[PDB]
């Protein structure tokens, strides 16, 4: 079978840089062009660099040209990948591919100066108008944290119904953020009190944050 | 240069269905396309080569066609395994690029469609006077959980400082989704409002919020 196993990935500083390696089996590497493909987290397929059988001739993407160099070893039968001046929009899994029909199991490369940091969280008050009668929605903003994961409750655990709690974005920063919400009755918003507690463990920070109606 | 795929594709156990992929003369037109599966969390595999060949292991229920600008992969008797997303490919020689189009997710129906439901959160008086604006676009209630979101400052669209999160499940076996827009206190106060736009299947529904009210 196929075979194509990437090496080099991990954790980086942008302006840093890395080495892909990609090395293959099950057929005669010599004979084919390879590519690398990427894939940022959460998003679709961008395709960085095709290099020829020979190794003489090489392109790259738009986004790519004059910061990476593809390679080849031919007698070593494998693929590089030299990722130079690395900044947070490379941050992505990169798959080594034989011509564009079989793919490596791909390595994560992270572009990020973040360390560890707890979030800040911010009120999503629930509009003064939908608070006569009927729903409201209200939630928390867990804003700019660093690394995964935080928790996210509310009422120490005693509010559990209507809530969604989504995952984070990793934003350019390196840093990420979330959102809660929760959606209650529009009554309560006078006399019930609504606490989002988030946890941040790698950083031992936990924060209880008070979402109360605006004045409009 | 872009290739354009529909977001979302869909059908009952055992029909039919039809992924598109929408080029010009410089990719599509001229070069061969290629389809890939992916289900999320694993590197895509092949399903069509050179326009309309499949590699072993792919069942004939799969065929690729090409005319003109435009490619198609056809699915019939839709299976479980069938679910996940599918992306086109193609070189382009104006760009000396290969493309590949923003993927389609292939949902085997299991529940009646739904379609969403947009709150839109301006940003905090607290984030505010930390000297950051976040616009918080929150999705609920849809089926299939694929959705496109667009922003705009006043009528113009902005690309810039915009985070989606993929769609996920609710208590309720539906599907949620959050978007972000990044500005600077300026942009918000200075525009008259910003809109977060949902497209799903063939409805778009906006949402809009003003600095100037509540």
């Amino acid at each position: 079978e196929v075979q194509l196993v990437e090496s080099g990935g991990g954790l980086v500083q942008p302006g840093g840089s890395l080495r892909l390696s990609c090395v293959a089996s099950g057929f005669t590497f010599s004979r084919f062009e390879m590519n690398w493909v990427r894939q940022a987290p959460g998003k679709g397929l961008e395709w960085v660099s095709y290099i020829s059988n020979s190794g003489e001739t090489q392109y790259y993407a738009d986004s790519v040209k004059g910061r990476f160099i593809v390679s080849r070893d031919n007698a070593k039968n494998s693929l590089y990948l030299q990722m130079n001046s690395l900044r947070a929009d490379d941050t992505a899994i990169y798959y080594c591919l034989v011509v564009l029909d079989y793919w490596g199991q791909g390595a994560l490369v992270t572009v990020s100066s973040a360390s560890t940091k707890g979030p800040s969280v911010f009120p999503l008050a629930p509009s003064s108008k939908s608070t006569s009668g009927g729903t409201a929605a209200l939630g928390c903003l867990v804003k700019d944290y660093f690394p995964e994961p935080v928790t996210v409750s509310w009422n120490s655990g005693a509010l559990t119904s209507g809530v969604h709690t989504f995952p984070a974005v990793l934003q350019s920063s390196g840093l990420y953020s979330l959102s809660s919400v929760v959606t209650v009755p529009s009554s309560s918003l006078g006399t019930q009190t609504y606490i989002c507690n988030v946890n941040h463990k790698p950083s031992n920070t936990k924060v209880d944050k008070k979402v109360e109606p605006k004045s409009c | 240069s872009v290739l354009t795929q529909a977001p979302s594709a869909s059908g009952t156990p055992g029909q039919g269905v039809t992924i598109a992929c929408s080029g010009s003369n410089s990719n599509i037109g001229n070069n061969y396309v290629y389809w890939y599966h992916q289900l999320p969390g694993t590197a895509p595999k092949l399903i069509i080569y050179t326009n309309d060949q499949r590699p072993s292991g792919v069942p004939d229920r799969f065929s690729g066609s090409k005319s003109g600008t435009s490619a198609s992969l056809a699915i019939s008797g839709l299976r479980s395994e069938d679910e996940g997303d599918y992306y086109c490919a193609a070189w382009d020689d104006s760009l000396s690029s290969v493309l590949f189009g923003g993927g389609t997710k292939l949902t085997v129906l299991r529940q009646p469609k739904a379609a969403p439901s947009v709150t839109l959160f301006p940003p905090s008086s607290e984030e505010l006077q930390a000297n950051k604006a976040t616009l918080v676009c929150l999705i609920s209630d849809f089926y299939p959980g694929a959705v496109t979101v667009a922003w705009k400052a006043d009528s113009s669209p902005v690309k810039a400082g915009v985070e989606t999160t993929t769609p996920s499940k609710q208590s309720n076996n539906k599907y949620a989704a959050s978007s972000y827009l990044s500005l600077t206190p300026e942009q918000w106060k200075s525009h008259r409002s910003y809109s977060c736009q949902v497209t799903h299947e063939g409805s778009t529904v906006e949402k809009t919020v003003a600095p100037t009210e509540c």
